[PDB]
């Protein structure tokens, strides 16, 4: 067993008010079965797209996650992920 | 050169539940997946069939329909006998392919982990146990290695079709593996985990390929305390890296962070905090 690592990040310089992508990168994971969802102030994004699950040299396993958003002001977002590894789902902020 | 690998992913959780999915990449770009949902190999590049015929390719693809069906009755027949020496749930990931060197050289490998851990290797015209590997399969292995029909396909597939495939999607995928995207960067802040400091960090987003040059300077020099992540994967086949420093406050004035990259063609990107 491999607890997954999670890094948030925008594929864009943010600006208020204007459209860009979030996504959540998660590594070095084990076994491959996974649950991830991406919040928006600790909702549920709905249509988060998943890359396919692949592995690296050492045979721990990563998978990129990416929704659409357009950050403002006031808004949190996150990345939340389930893993057996894990008795507690791990969530990290954008920041 | 290049790295051509064919990820194989099997999860096993009973009798009745398995699940093989498998993705192959040319380097950092993806040119197949295949779902255990889907009965064909699917290309995620238009050139992914690279210079093979279509004939070339269904005989391809039919050996590779006719193993995924062969390999999961095998573990779950494996796995029937070694229980309860070695239960539920299972993982099997296999990596094969070939790297290609300058002057037309090849190498080719296999590779196959179990509950993800190296375990056998496919070397020369035979399969092999790695040492330290568990002694409970000694045996599987030489039944494996009584079947000599799979001994010289594989042996076919790693020394002849591998590098053969290789070639053509280098020629066929040309425009696509030499790309120039460019880095867009941007400065901003975080807490530090040290007191009376900030970090401040430095994004480098959209560039490809991979190396990069990314260093917080005050004029001419370069800072050292300069720490770069590791690359990240965007969605759209370009990559992501941060370089952070962490600063006393009243050190931040003055600070630059500067960007090369091949696609900018010398004309650095310098972002002043
Ligand atoms: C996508 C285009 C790329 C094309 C370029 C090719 C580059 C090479 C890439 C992959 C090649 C390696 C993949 C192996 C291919 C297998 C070839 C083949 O035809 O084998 C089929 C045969 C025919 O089966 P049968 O019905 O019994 O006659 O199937 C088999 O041999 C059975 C499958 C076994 C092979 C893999 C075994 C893995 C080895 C050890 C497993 C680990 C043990 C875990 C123990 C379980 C716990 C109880
Ligand atoms: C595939 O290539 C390997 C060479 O890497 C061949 O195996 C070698 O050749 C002979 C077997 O006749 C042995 O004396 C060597 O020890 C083998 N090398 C290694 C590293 O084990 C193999 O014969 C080739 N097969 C085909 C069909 O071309
Ligand atoms: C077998 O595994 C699957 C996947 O976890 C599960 O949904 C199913 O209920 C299991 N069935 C049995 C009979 O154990
Ligand atoms: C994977 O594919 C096989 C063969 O088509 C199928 O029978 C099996 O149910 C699939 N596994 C899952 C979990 O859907």
């Amino acid at each position: 067993q491999k607890t997954p690592q999670i890094q948030v990040y925008s594929r864009h310089p943010p600006e208020n008010g204007k459209p860009n992508i979030l996504n959540c990168y998660v590594t070095q994971f084990h076994p491959p079965h996974i649950e991830i969802q991406m919040l928006k102030n600790g909702k549920k994004i709905p249509k988060v797209e998943m890359s396919d699950m692949s592995f690296s040299k050492d045979w721990s396993f990563y998978i990129l996650a990416h929704t659409e958003f357009t950050p403002t002001e006031t808004d949190t977002y996150a990345c939340r992920v389930k893993h057996a590894s894990m008795a507690e789902p791990k969530t990290v902020y954008w920041d | 050169n290049y790295t051509f690998r064919c990820l194989q992913m099997s999860s096993f959780a009973n009798r009745s539940w398995s699940r093989t999915d498998s993705v192959v990449w040319l380097g950092d770009l993806q040119t197949h997946r295949w779902s255990n949902d889907s009965a064909t190999i699917s290309f995620t590049k238009p050139w992914s069939q690279g210079k093979l015929s279509n004939q070339q390719w269904e005989k391809l693809q039919h050996m590779f329909q006719v193993y995924r069906v062969s390999f999961t009755r095998d573990i779950q027949e494996l796995v029937k006998m070694m229980s309860p020496k070695e239960d539920y749930p299972i993982e099997i990931q296999l990596s094969a392919g070939c790297e290609m060197y300058p002057g037309n050289a090849s190498e080719s490998f296999l590779h196959v982990a179990f509950q993800g851990k190296y375990v056998v290797r496919f070397w020369g015209t035979s399969w092999q146990t790695v040492p330290g590997a568990p002694s409970w399969l000694d045996l599987p292995i030489k039944v494996l290695n009584a079947d000599q029909g799979t001994s010289a396909t594989v042996q076919m597939l790693l020394n002849d079709t591998c590098p053969l495939f290789v070639r053509g999607l280098l020629e066929a995928g040309k425009s696509d593996l030499e790309k120039q995207e460019k880095p867009v960067a941007w400065l901003s802040s975080v807490p530090s985990s040290a007191d009376g400091h900030r970090q401040l960090v430095c994004h480098v987003s959209g560039f490809y390929p991979k190396p990069v040059w990314v260093m917080w300077m005050r004029g001419d020099q370069e800072q050292q305390g300069t720490h770069r992540g590791d690359f990240l994967p965007n969605a759209d086949e370009t990559w992501y890296l941060q370089a952070t420093l962490d600063v006393e406050a009243g050190e931040e004035a003055g600070l630059a962070c500067r960007v090369k990259h091949s696609s900018l063609g010398g004309q650095d990107i310098i972002l002043y905090w």
